């Protein structure tokens, strides 16, 4: 309905605005639109020993989101963290997708259940199984431009050539891995070929920063002012 | 004669001086004046210099029956050799704003006067064109297109303005105005842009009506116009070739460079946020130290 304001709003108050925001949106099966908000909600907020629950919380809930798309957290994150020994699930939650194994997250989710369930955070952890498919499949399209069925199946431990091709098909109506399948050869095509600079589309790519550029211009000017009629009244010697 | 007279340059005094004439004769309506131009050439650049009436008198029942006078001709060129040695007779202008067919008889008494083919100054003075105040024309004689004659003509020729380092002093001053086009800042060229668009229909749009007419409305068919566009044809940028293909490349190149020079001034912004935030906060100090010094004051009467 659209009726959040920004006038009379402060850094913790914006802060927790994004943070339901991203919790709806992750939730209703949209990633991008909820990675969107949590990382505006971190970036509001202090950093101090006060706001420490808000950020602990608000750490929790980006790296699920962001494993949901099945882009990665990095290593550094976790081990420079203040906060690492609450992240410790989440941390092999990153492991255990980026390394494919079915058998790693059955485990993880089982002896961390009742963490998660705490946290509220193992709802999302459940669709987390269908990117330890997806990630593996992932590598293996960076790794391998042709490559056959059956060589897949082995790896990620699958039944058939049916079974692979089933997860394959609907893997890339998303478009995660970035191929093809030919079942009329038995082999998986990957179909990044690049040359987005010889594409029509770097214009417009510009066009987003530089309306960016021109929203901080404006955000300048008309808060430079503002303090300054107040100030030009105030009384001096 | 003289061959070499390609380029027309014509001072700011030529048209203002040309303007005086139509009206401080009270000819008007179409009834035309003739007058010289004097000035140099036997080259390329034709400067018109100075420009003066001659008595001329115009026939309405034939319209090739006039008077132009002879004597008055050789009095002017005595005079005015002594003003500058810089005026010779270098044709004659005709006060327009259209060219005639009796202008080409006219004509054949200034190239007996001088010995150079000798220049035709229209003058528009009724400015219904947007552009062209200035027409040159230099009669010529060619052999013409569809079987036909050596026949007189008038060939146009580039018609500029460059001016004189005297006529520009007088011509900044009197100005006051934003200019036509000057081409200075963004404003005046973004208007620019937009302007030349409607510049290139217009031309365009006078020769779809030529051709309609020759097919249509039987004007003959004359073979350089024709001509001219198999050229603009050949010159015309086919997508999908890679000369068109690199231009989009480009695009996205300048648009980098921009995207950069945006965000390079937000730097310049930032730096002056911050100057008056800190400004603001001695203005605060000032303040508290006021309502401070009022007491110390208040309690110097009741001291003494």
């Amino acid at each position: 309905k659209l009726e959040y304001p920004h006038t009379d709003v402060s850094s913790s108050l914006e802060a927790r605005y994004f943070f339901y925001l991203s919790k709806i949106n992750a939730i209703q099966l949209d990633y991008s639109t909820a990675n969107e908000y949590i990382i505006a909600a971190i970036r509001k907020a202090p950093h101090n020993s006060k706001s420490l629950g808000f950020l602990q919380q608000s750490n929790k809930l980006h790296c699920c989101i962001q494993l949901l798309m099945g882009d990665i957290p990095e290593l550094s994150f976790f081990h420079q963290s203040n906060m690492q020994k609450s992240l410790l699930p989440y941390y092999h939650l990153t492991k255990a997708v980026k390394l494919g194994d079915l058998k790693k997250f059955t485990s993880t989710i089982t002896k961390y259940k009742q963490l998660l369930l705490k946290d509220d955070t193992y709802q999302l952890c459940v669709r987390l199984r269908s990117n330890v498919i997806k990630t593996g499949i992932r590598i293996i399209s960076l790794t391998y431009k042709k490559i056959s069925l059956r060589d897949i199946c082995l790896k990620l431990n699958l039944d058939s050539e049916q079974t692979v091709e089933y997860m394959v098909s609907r893997a890339i109506r998303d478009g995660v891995i970035e191929a093809k399948i030919n079942h009329e050869d038995g082999f998986i095509e990957t179909t990044e070929l690049l040359n987005i600079y010889d594409s029509e589309d770097p214009q417009q790519v510009f066009d987003e920063r530089i309306k960016f550029a021109n929203q901080l211009h404006d955000e300048y000017l008309v808060s430079m002012r503002y303090p300054e009629d107040k100030k030009t009244q105030q009384n001096e010697k | 004669m003289s061959l070499q007279h390609e380029k027309v340059t014509i001072a700011p005094l030529v048209l203002l001086s040309a303007l005086d004439h139509y009206e401080r004769t009270q000819t008007k309506e179409n009834k035309r004046c003739v007058g010289v131009i004097l000035g140099d050439a036997n080259s390329s650049t034709i400067r018109v210099t100075n420009s003066f009436a001659l008595p001329f008198e115009e026939d309405e029942k034939n319209s090739d029956v006039w008077f132009l006078d002879h004597n008055y001709i050789e009095n002017m060129n005595e005079m005015c050799k002594k003003i500058n040695a810089k005026e010779k007779l270098i044709g004659w202008y005709h006060s327009g704003p259209k060219l005639r067919a009796s202008d080409l008889k006219i004509n054949e008494l200034f190239k007996k006067y001088t010995q150079n083919n000798p220049l035709l100054l229209i003058v528009d003075v009724k400015q219904q064109g947007v552009g062209l105040p200035t027409d040159a024309y230099v009669a010529i004689e060619q052999v013409k297109d569809d079987g036909t004659s050596t026949e007189k003509t008038f060939l146009h020729l580039p018609c500029t303005i460059e001016a004189e380092e005297a006529e520009e002093i007088g011509v900044e001053h009197l100005l006051r105005d934003v200019r036509d086009q000057a081409a200075g800042g963004l404003s005046i060229r973004l208007t620019n842009q937009l302007k030349s668009l409607k510049g290139l229909q217009s031309k365009l749009k006078d020769v779809v009506e030529y051709l309609d007419k020759v097919i249509n409305k039987e004007l003959p068919i004359n073979h350089t116009i024709l001509g001219k566009l198999q050229d603009v044809f050949n010159l015309l940028p086919n997508l999908g070739t890679p000369d068109d293909d690199e231009i989009d490349v480009e695009n996205h190149d300048r648009i980098n460079i921009s995207n950069n020079l945006q965000k390079a001034l937000t730097v310049k912004t930032n730096d002056e946020l911050m100057v008056i935030y800190i400004s603001n906060l001695v203005r605060s100090i000032i303040a508290f130290d006021d309502l401070i010094e009022n007491k110390i004051q208040n309690k110097k009467i009741q001291e003494q």
